[PDB]
């Protein structure tokens, strides 16, 4: 993914 | 009880009281039963976890608890005081006590321990009473269960919360391993799925987590979740999750999109998915969802199928996106043609016209009367449009090019043909 | 009266009435005076700008204008009717006569009539009645003006508004000789400049536009507008304007970001500059601003600096210009990236250190104002501090391993296959 | 059309  | 709604989770600006009260309505509506508040930047869930409600405070608390018990929602109240809490101190822990009482007291039953996203270390005083960092988080969730009188409903966010971020992995990890023994069997753990935004819950994953906690989890989905890129919202069908989880789940809780009116296709589908196997169709899901919309917003319901298909879900486009993309993929790569070409030209007029419909789906949105969805989305939708007219006059000229040798750009620009700022700059750096 | 304050001017969500009222406090304090009504997504200021204000809205707006002159700020209502009026039906006519009464109804002394950003043709039956499209809005205009009774500020904005909207150029505009000869004397014509968002707006040019329209304009400034780009906030000072322009202009009024919060700075040095150097005039609003931010009270048991806002507002400075600190980064990080071949090299490993070291002042900046008081501003900054902090951590690892498929998502996707990125 | 700055 990219980020929380 | 299976739980399943809404976790206002995310980072950023939390929703106001009469938006959580109009989303209660809709949980009933569509027959969704809980809600979990734990919105990051409400200072007092967080930041300043130690700190009471003031009295104007508690008086919207208060009156909100009341509207979800109105409505029949389930309303959890979350606090998550991983940051820098010292889980060894009996004064420490009093406080954390004191404040769920305070929110006990304005009707709250149901209750929630958040631990994500914290340093995996603690300080000197932890060190010596708790042998590991799990120990310490089960040791004041535990005594924390059983003063509130041990509540029907009172989850545990741990920090491995998701596959990717077990050490070393799911089934051999010591924090999860330490969780599923030592953590009272009344209290419910919180999953995201193998990684934070999850693309599939596959049933063989869930299963393989189901042991080490020794339990059924509860899932915070973060499928719609939109706070991590400023250009991103999520408007496609609740989908990746099989229907056959339903069995082996608590519940099913989605963290959505922070922009409060976008979140009703995100909701709605999620609905039809509890509700058919209390199999399921992503694409039909939509179709119900984005029609019944429609009645909310002139807008028509082929412009918000463009609009969900633009802005879909985080690992795929819709179809009216993905194939926009293909064709002006294959144009600009098949541009150096400018008998046997007669294609190109008859596929750049394809093209140039479905930019057009990006353009009326624009001005209908902005004729419309719904001014609350129509904010809520106002900068996500400029930006397609007009990213779409840079596109489409960027085909036109590949195709005036013919009859002409001017540069792309006519000299000195106003500033949105260079876009994005210094952070825009600093990302067209990385490979 | 010189006018010099804010234009609610700008595409998107529109400021609530607790806001307007916080502006008014803020530009009295300032010692600014005017307020131009104008968001362009506001319901009835535009889409459906006939209809009228309901009687719960007309209470609101009327509370607004009253409170506008609590604080001694002239509030001047802008209309805008042109994307499907038919200039000669008089139906259209009175329906606005009718709606700008009920304005003036409210307390409104003042008005404005927008023709911004519209086709510059028009149906056939005004085809019939007016030579030119200046004609219909000079004639529509000039009537409104006399109807209401010549009140003392009347606007009106040109389609042909700036520089680079003239044809075929400033001076020799057919559409713009019109309006100068038959404006009446007494309305006032308001402009952004070189360009819609102008670096500079020199002298000359304001004496181009000022001779082929008869008189001295009222700018509206997009300088710190926002609207435009939603990764792009702009809290450097009001730059690019000689101090010498005001003897030559009835007003400057600016059309800031629309994250209200974020204005603190592009309003506060257009006041001083209505009293000039950018670089000393922000340090004058950094120093002020810091107070508004504070830290939570707490009866039990890292707050924002200077340091901190000189380096936001360094990273979300103008629209043509980069702070130093943003400047300095980027020069740094292109040098450090040029120079990865390189892994005598100590130099390399000692602004790697300086670097990786700017980048956490950015994580601190972030911490600290999330931690702060005034939520208000944290909530109308955050998707903007958010990104950049984001994009350093990218960044900042990006630089140790020397030693984001989705990312945009859609829009993103288009973007990077454009070829002037 | 689009209509805008
Ligand atoms: C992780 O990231 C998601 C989206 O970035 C954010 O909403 C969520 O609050 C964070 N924490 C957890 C447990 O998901
Ligand atoms: C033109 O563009 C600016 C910024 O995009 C927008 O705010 C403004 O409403 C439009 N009209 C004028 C006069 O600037």
């Amino acid at each position: 993914s990219r980020v929380t | 009880h299976f739980l399943c709604g809404v976790v206002e989770g995310f980072y950023g600006r939390p929703w106001v009281m009469e938006q959580r009260k109009e989303l209660f309505r809709r949980l009933q509506k569509w027959e969704l039963n809980t809600y979990l508040y734990a919105p990051k930047d409400d200072y007092k869930h967080r930041m300043f976890w130690r700190e009471m409600y003031s009295v104007e405070e508690a008086e919207q608390l208060m009156t909100l608890i009341s509207a979800a018990r109105e409505y029949e929602i389930e309303f959890i109240y979350a606090i998550s005081p991983g940051l820098d809490i010292t889980f060894s101190n009996p004064k420490e822990v009093s406080t954390l006590k004191r404040k769920l009482d305070q929110v006990s007291q304005f009707g709250c039953r149901s209750f929630a321990l958040l631990f994500d996203n914290i340093d995996h270390n603690m300080c000197a005083a932890d060190k010596e009473v708790f042998s590991s960092f799990a120990h310490a988080q089960v040791s004041i969730t535990n005594e924390i269960y059983q003063y509130l009188g041990e509540p029907e409903t009172f989850l545990f966010c741990p920090t491995e919360y998701c596959g990717t971020f077990c050490y070393p992995n799911v089934s051999q990890s010591p924090y999860l391993r330490t969780v599923g023994e030592k953590l009272l069997p009344g209290i419910e753990v919180l999953w995201t799925g193998p990684k934070v935004v999850s693309k599939e819950i596959p049933v063989e994953s869930i299963e393989e987590v189901s042991k080490i906690i020794k339990r059924a989890p509860v899932i915070w989905d973060n499928i719609h979740a939109n706070d991590y890129d400023q250009k991103r919202l999520f408007l496609g069908p609740y989908k990746g999750r099989s229907t056959e989880l339903i069995p082996r789940l608590k519940g099913v809780l989605t963290n959505p999109n922070c922009e409060f009116e976008a979140n009703y296709v995100a909701i709605h589908t999620l609905a039809t998915w509890y509700k058919s196997n209390m199999l399921y169709s992503p694409q039909m899901a939509l179709k119900l969802a984005l029609t019944e919309w429609l009645q909310e917003f002139s807008v028509t319901l082929e412009d918000l199928q463009l609009l969900a298909d633009l802005f879909y879900l985080p690992y795929e486009h819709g179809p009216k996106g993905a194939q926009m993309l293909r064709e002006f993929q294959w144009l600009r790569a098949n541009s150096s043609v400018v008998e046997k070409i007669e294609e190109w030209r008859s596929r750049a007029a394809k093209f140039e016209e479905m930019c057009g419909l990006v353009m009326g789906m624009f001005t209908r949105l902005s004729n419309c009367a719904n001014r609350t969805i129509l904010y809520d989305m106002y900068s996500y939708v400029w930006d397609i449009k007009s990213i779409m007219s840079m596109v489409k006059s960027f085909v036109q000229w590949l195709g005036c090019r013919s009859h002409s040798s001017a540069q792309f750009l006519i000299g000195d620009q106003e500033p949105w043909a260079f876009r994005g700022g210094l952070a825009g700059e600093f990302q067209r750096l990385l490979p």
